[PDB]
């Protein structure tokens, strides 16, 4: 069958050139709801997750942006003690103590 | 106690550890990183020589680990079965996005995040474009640091603002810059030196569409040639021995032999060997898939049927007779425009290509005005009878059909054949 | 290389066995050799050279001798562009000179180089004052044509020549056929 | 078809050969006008080409 | 040397033209990140009209 221009146009059709656009900014991982949802239940479980995708997907800078967005407890202040000139534990004090 | 390093896992205590299983393979950290995990615990690197070493307690993890990378670098980790254990989520990210306007909203917010200017054009033109690069019409590209390249340079060809003419200026930018090998190849055609029928009829001959790789790409037209002479029911592929190869079964091959044997039924075993060649080679050709421009010339040859070279035939065939889908068809579609254009467009030019890659169909400004004006045409085929009904201008079925002209192809060769086998008695 | 399918090889052989349809298969076989190595030859690209003496071998068709003949040719007969084609021009001319220009000698070259035509200053005034010409040819009928000097269809015609040495060859087959039966 | 003189001379024709030519320095990527436009939009924008 | 400075990282303010044949960038250009900084490609053409 030969094809019609109708059925071989895909562009989407420009309206209005004038005027800037005023976006709101995306939620971290739009149109990656697979990845989001992963993320989010890997966050509320505290479980290891891996981010798998091709190349130059900008995995790095949404993660980074979706864990921003992330409230965790306050995390205790672990530091190094000197038990001894030789032994060295590990101790853990309420945020801000050490 | 004063000389501890603070490292990742440290700096990552009741948080969030983003790590590169490229990197965890890279510098063979993995090992020592799962023993860290699994344990629950870990004590800083400790150089060999230093008998003094303090006696550290080891470091309590209570962080979240999330390797990122890609999948080719991750199939080397998921070999393992513990990594299956300690990482139970995996976030996979996909390479397209749907088509909608809400992500193209989305897209036009997150440029807009990254201090471009936009016009509701320029982003219109910048979804159309990530839309291409996906080579899906209803799939935009998901990968956001190309789509954010294009719109860098479409911000500098339009000073700071992403126009339409703006973006549609990068975009040709980019082509013009990778478009040297493209070139030649026109000034080559243009010239003379690499002849390619664009006009008439041709026994045998066709225009495939071929994706260049020996080369660049921007997939280009390539004169195949297939040649019918009687004897066994060998398909010889010329271009697929080019060395050896009569050891290597080739699954094009197979596929157009048993398409040649099955569908054509009259005498015992195909009585005619059909040779095809692919002239001008910087031809890449497949080897696995049975193109349906080979398969039509085929046909042509054994039944002397001239087919139209104003028309490039692309796409690949199934035994059965089914055309397939493949790859770049718009690379492949824009090369044959381009040749076209540059020796004239007669107006009844044209692609054959697959229903299958109808869905993938994202042809440039360019091939879709000359398609709107008439001067370009592009027919979408099931099977490879449509093809070469199309391309020889006749219907398979019926009297003076170019199924009876098949048939007396092969009855005619097969009268060759025996009227070479008295010779062998008598 | 004879555990080695070469593509020069394959063209001419579909060539050969495509155009000349009369017998079940081509009933002779032609052996194609360079006389005085130092030749570099090319097995991926099938000679127009190759083609045309190949065709005289089968017809009895005397070739001039005047005439070099360059370029490839595929298995329809088209003859496509080389390599070098300024380089082989003026080689032929300069052995030509050598042994002393008759006014009949020439190149049979592709159409297709033209565009690379860029022979040096004694090849064109040889080219001008008519000691040496230059044949551009499609199709490898044509440089046959060329070559015999005589045309394919006709009186006596350089392809009824050609079937009719491929005749005689298939009757030297039926005998020794026979002479395997009888 | 036997070629011509005419349509195989290729030399330009010259017309004189006495006196200097006095021609002004050609841009940088004379016949080069796809590397010279990407170089620009290279510095333009700042990307590393 | 054991002892030595904790120099502070240079930054970089410059832009990077690599210049080579076509044969040379086959090595380089399979990696995804030289994709990424260098983009644009200044490439010459080996003749001229």
């Amino acid at each position: 069958m030969r094809l019609s221009y109708e059925a071989l146009e895909w562009r989407t059709p420009i309206e209005n050139s004038t005027e800037p656009v005023s976006l709101p900014p995306p939620p971290p991982f739009f149109g990656q709801e697979r990845a989001r949802e992963a993320l989010e239940l890997a966050i509320r479980g505290g479980f290891h997750a891996y981010l798998v995708g091709p190349p130059s997907l900008g995995k790095h800078e949404a993660l980074l942006a979706y864990l921003s967005t992330q409230s965790v407890e306050t995390p205790p202040d672990l530091l190094y003690v000197p038990l001894s000139e030789r032994k060295v534990a590990v101790l853990t004090l309420p945020s801000g103590q050490e | 106690v004063s000389l501890i390093r603070p490292g990742a896992v440290h700096r990552a205590q009741g948080g969030y550890l983003i790590l590169d299983a490229l990197s965890l393979k890279r510098e063979g950290t993995w090992e020592a990183f799962k023993r860290a995990l699994r344990n629950g615990q870990v004590e800083p690197v400790t150089e060999p020589q230093a008998p003094a070493g303090l006696e550290v307690e080891p470091f309590p993890i209570q962080m979240q680990v999330i390797l990122v990378g890609t999948p080719e670098a991750f199939e080397g980790l998921e070999e393992d079965p513990a990594f299956s254990e300690l990482f139970r989520i995996r976030a996979e990210f996909s390479p397209t996005l749907p088509a909608s306007p809400e992500n193209c909203t989305a897209l036009g917010g997150w440029l807009l995040a990254q201090g471009f200017q936009l016009t509701q054009g320029g982003l219109t033109r910048l979804y159309d474009e990530a839309r291409r690069m996906a080579e899906q019409r209803d799939r935009m590209d998901a990968r956001l640091v190309e789509i954010r390249a294009l719109a860098e340079e479409a911000a500098v060809l339009g000073g700071g603002l992403l126009t339409a003419e703006s973006v549609e200026q990068a975009i040709a930018a980019r082509e013009h810059r990778s478009f040297l090998s493209e070139e030649e190849f026109l000034r080559a055609v243009q010239e003379g030196v690499i002849r390619l029928r664009t006009t008439g009829r041709a026994v045998g001959e066709v225009n495939s569409l071929v994706v260049v790789e020996a080369a660049p790409y921007w997939g280009r037209p390539a004169r195949l040639t297939a040649r019918a002479a009687p004897g066994r029911d060998h398909l010889i592929s010329i271009d697929r021995e080019a060395g050896l190869g009569g050891q290597i079964f080739h699954k094009a091959v197979l596929t157009l032999a048993g398409y040649l044997r099955s569908r054509y039924i009259e005498h015992g075993s195909l009585p005619v060997t059909i040779s095809l060649a692919f002239e001008q080679n910087y031809v890449s050709i497949e080897g696995d898939s049975a193109g349906l421009a080979e398969l039509v010339a085929a046909l042509s040859a054994i039944g002397n049927l001239p087919l139209r070279q104003d028309l490039a035939v692309t796409g690949a065939v199934d035994q059965t007779g089914k055309v397939l889908a493949v790859g770049a068809i718009n690379a492949k579609v824009e090369g044959f425009f381009r040749v076209c254009k540059a020796l004239g467009l007669s107006g009844t030019q044209g692609v054959i290509l697959p229903e299958a890659n109808l869905a993938n169909l994202t042809l440039r400004a360019e091939v879709l005005e000359a398609v709107r004006a008439g001067q370009f045409h592009i027919y979408a085929v099931e099977t490879a009878e449509q093809a070469l009904e199309i391309l020889a201008g006749a219907r398979m079925e019926g009297f003076r059909g170019l199924q009876e002209k098949i048939r007396a192809g092969l009855e005619a060769f097969a009268r060759l054949e025996e009227g070479h086998d008295k010779e062998d008695r008598e």
